[PDB]
């Protein structure tokens, strides 16, 4: 199964709310010690 | 401007006369807006006294004024409301429902509705002294319409209370008595009945999938597929979730909403202005898309694609990573001509654009249903002119960066796409 039930409980008494308007932002890059040792490939160009 | 001493001596008293005056001042006191000696009249120990009353079938005033000085204790806080319970008034209110007078009847409808309404266990306490069958005698009547709405609106509203909560849920018997009045109540026309039917729709199905198929084995979806094309957003937001709710259970039970013509009311659904529809419609959504191609089939055939590519495009984050989930689970589970027409109604590009997302989940998200996209290109070998699509939208570098992304399962599903259809 891919289904998954609702992030928040719905209820006739929080149905009418803001929801924080989320950012997308940007990814966490991995620290120097991690990168030291991952094995990283160029991708090819056409 | 009596005094609870007053009522006290008045109540306990063996003059018929002086308790009904006196209960009557008692319900005065309890209805003032600015400070009601609701404890004052509990310390005195008036809650048995009313309580018997409610007994007293030869004198219908005092049972209606203690019936009303009870429900003004019990609408208080979640500790004068026990005080009620603690009295015995649930039994004794369910044995009023049947009364000749409507007045008296409603407020145990309304009384046994904010006691039920205080929690999973005092709910349980209402069902277990018997409330719902007489409850649901008096919604037996041939047109509903004949009631009057606001008595109408304090037995939905009741009976709603009485599937709230989940610690625990409803028994499964007690939802079963139920879903049969709730169907014919989803057919009224008062908008307050209907979405307080809904929102009921809405706690039960909320759960296992087994209390999901009671509530469809009980028809309701044909009726909740209908509101779910309602003009009112009070009605229109529990409908959508119990919908949601119902497809988040099994292939069979999501087909029952298909076949009920849900795939119809979408389109609007998802290009709907509030944001909140918007979210839970495409997260509804990503539950089809989650089923057996044949139901991936029928979204494709209500034009339904455009209106998620178009979502994942242009819609809040929040919306976005529902859409992400859509679209993941559709390539996921879809044939590839299926997946040929997504890229076809501009997948890629939109799907690119999330892959530099904080949300490390959402990124594994895309991933997946890049990789699930090259697959199918496989098959067809065009893994090339993909490639082409990709690198040539930004997508390319947004996939090589993601080789320094923090989580070493992003990095390595990254690595596995360079390695397989940007070799060199």
């Amino acid at each position: 199964m891919a289904k998954r039930v609702a992030e928040k409980e719905l209820t006739d008494r929080n149905w009418d709310e803001e929801d924080e308007v989320e950012e997308m932002g940007t990814f966490s890059v991995a620290s120097e010690e991690v990168m030291k040792n991952r094995a990283v490939k160029k991708a090819k160009r056409r | 401007n009596w005094s609870v001493e007053d009522i006290v001596k008045g109540i306990n008293s063996n003059n018929l006369e002086s308790q009904l005056q006196a209960t009557q001042a008692a319900r005065k006191l309890l209805s003032r807006e600015k400070q009601p000696p609701i404890d004052n009249i509990i310390r005195a120990g008036l809650i048995p006294k009313f309580v018997s009353f409610l007994g007293k079938t030869d004198c219908s005033p005092i049972q209606f004024e203690s019936a009303w000085a009870l429900t003004n204790i019990a609408s208080g806080t979640s500790e004068q409301t026990k005080a009620v319970v603690d009295g015995g008034a649930i039994p004794a209110f369910i044995s009023l429902l049947a009364s000749p007078h409507a007045h008296i009847s409603e407020q145990a409808v309304w009384a046994l509705g904010n006691i039920a309404g205080d929690g999973s266990a005092f709910r349980d306490l209402v069902i277990k002294h018997g409330a719902i069958d007489p409850l649901l005698a008096l919604l037996a009547v041939p047109d509903l319409s004949t009631l009057a709405c606001g008595y109408l609106r304090n037995l939905t509203w009741t009976l709603s209370n009485l599937c709230r909560n989940k610690n625990p849920a409803p028994p499964l018997d007690a939802v079963e008595q139920i879903l049969p009045t709730l169907v014919r109540l989803l057919h009224h026309n008062d908008p307050e009945v209907l979405a307080d039917s809904c929102w009921a729709i809405s706690y039960l199905t909320d759960g296992p999938n087994e209390r999901i198929e009671m509530v469809v084995k009980k028809g309701v979806v044909p009726q909740l597929v209908k509101l779910l094309g309602a003009t009112e957003l009070p009605i229109v937001t529990p409908a959508l979730r119990a919908i949601g709710n119902i497809v988040t259970g099994t292939d069979e039970q999501t087909q029952k909403v298909i076949d009920a013509g849900a795939l119809a009311v979408f389109p609007s659904l998802l290009t709907n202005p509030k944001t909140n529809i918007q979210k839970e419609a495409t997260w509804t959504m990503s539950n089809i898309t989650a089923g057996r191609q044949d139901q991936i089939q029928q979204v494709v055939n209500h034009g339904l694609v455009p209106f998620l590519v178009g979502v994942l495009s242009k819609a809040d984050f929040k919306t976005q990573k529902e859409a992400a989930w859509a679209i993941t689970n559709y390539t996921s589970g879809g044939t590839v001509e299926q997946i040929v027409y997504l890229v076809h109604c501009g997948i890629i590009e939109p799907l690119m654009n999330l892959l530099s997302a904080k949300d490390t989940k959402i990124i594994q998200v895309i991933l997946d249903a890049i990789s699930n996209i090259f697959q199918a290109a496989e098959k067809l070998g065009e893994t090339e002119k993909l490639s082409i699509m990709i690198e040539e939208c930004g997508g390319l570098d947004k996939i090589e960066a993601l080789q320094r992304h923090e989580n070493e399962s992003v990095y390595k599903a990254s690595l596995n796409l360079i390695e397989k259809y940007f070799s060199v």
